[PDB]
């Protein structure tokens, strides 16, 4: 529903520090 | 444990 | 988990302890995939080679935790089971086929910074995200080593792996309802899953909603991150047909 959006980071517009190690990796 | 005590109402 | 690193607050708010009442220790991993359900292993619960069999008033959920030991006060939330729901095609016998189980709470958990459920995938985005080299995140308080324990959450990233280099490394059958990721030995970098990261969640974060869904459990593996070995995982969008039909069922 809002599953997987979390509130300290996407609900925010923040990062985690490797989360774009696997956005790269979505060839 | 190595654990802390939980409340006890649980 | 084998060379993690700490998880960030809040990295990962559908992240579950299963606890023992008594002696008051860890069990496994698991993950929120609502406010009243919680889904992990099988084996966490039932595996009878090690006598385990465990029922619903001899454990407890702890959601929203960070630190392992620690009872973190006004953060975590713990749950009381309702009932248990063990996939009835569950394999402990032979290769832990279908190692996936449901547990309901006797309340609605309250969500929070630090409370969230995950997704649970639907076939397309299972079809996008599930092919080899494709990295996802595992997550747990398990052993740091195969041969100590974490004072909080980790976390490490891994490439889902081909299916005949799966079936190579091993002389388990592996089936359709599971799959397995890690670095090869060439690739360089390492981390696995270990004992007690067992229930706990392979996430992977869409690039079309950019929404996290769990893909995985983590199920089991042969030592922890052996060059040439790879973790195996509940394929969940496989057996998302008997998650569904037990909700439905059992609301
Ligand atoms: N290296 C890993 N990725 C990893 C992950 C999780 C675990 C914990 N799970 C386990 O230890 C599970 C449950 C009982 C036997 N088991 C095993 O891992 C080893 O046993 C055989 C594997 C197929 C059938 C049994 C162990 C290892
Ligand atoms: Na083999
Ligand atoms: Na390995």
């Amino acid at each position: 529903a809002d599953c997987g959006l979390r509130p300290l980071f996407e609900k925010k517009s923040l990062e985690d520090k490797t989360e774009r190690e696997l956005l790269e990796s979505y060839i | 444990g190595d654990f802390e005590e939980i409340p006890e109402e649980y | 988990i084998v060379e993690g690193s700490d998880a960030e607050i809040g990295m990962s708010p559908w992240q579950v302890m299963l606890f023992r009442k008594s002696p008051q220790e860890l069990l496994c991993g698991a993950s929120l995939i609502s406010d009243r359900w919680v889904l992990t292993a099988a084996h966490c619960l039932l595996y009878p080679p090690w006598d385990k069999n465990f029922t619903e008033n001899d454990l407890l959920v702890r959601i929203g935790k960070h630190s392992r030991t620690r009872y973190e006060r006004n953060i975590e939330k713990i749950s009381m089971l309702e009932k248990i729901y063990i996939h009835p095609r569950y394999n402990w016998r032979e290769n832990l086929d279908r190692d996936i189980a449901l547990m309901k709470l006797k309340k609605p958990v309250a969500f929070s910074d630090y409370i969230h459920p995950v997704c649970l995938p639907d076939r397309e985005t299972a079809a996008s995200l599930l092919q080899a080299g494709y990295k996802g995140r595992v997550t747990g308080w398990g052993n740091l080593k195969e041969t100590g324990q974490p004072s909080v959450l980790q976390v490490v990233n891994l490439p889902i792996v081909e299916r005949p280099v799966c079936k190579d490394s091993t002389r388990i059958r592996i089936t359709d309802n599971m799959f397995c990721a890690g670095y090869k030995p060439d690739e360089g970098k390492r981390g696995d899953a270990c004992e007690g990261d067992s229930g706990g969640p392979f996430v992977m974060k869409s690039p079309f909603n950019n929404r996290w869904y769990q893909m995985g459990i983590v199920s089991w593996g042969e030592g922890c991150d052996r060059d040439g070995k790879y973790g195996f995982y509940t394929h969940v969008f496989r057996l998302k047909k008997w998650i569904q039909k037990v909700i439905d069922q059992f609301g």
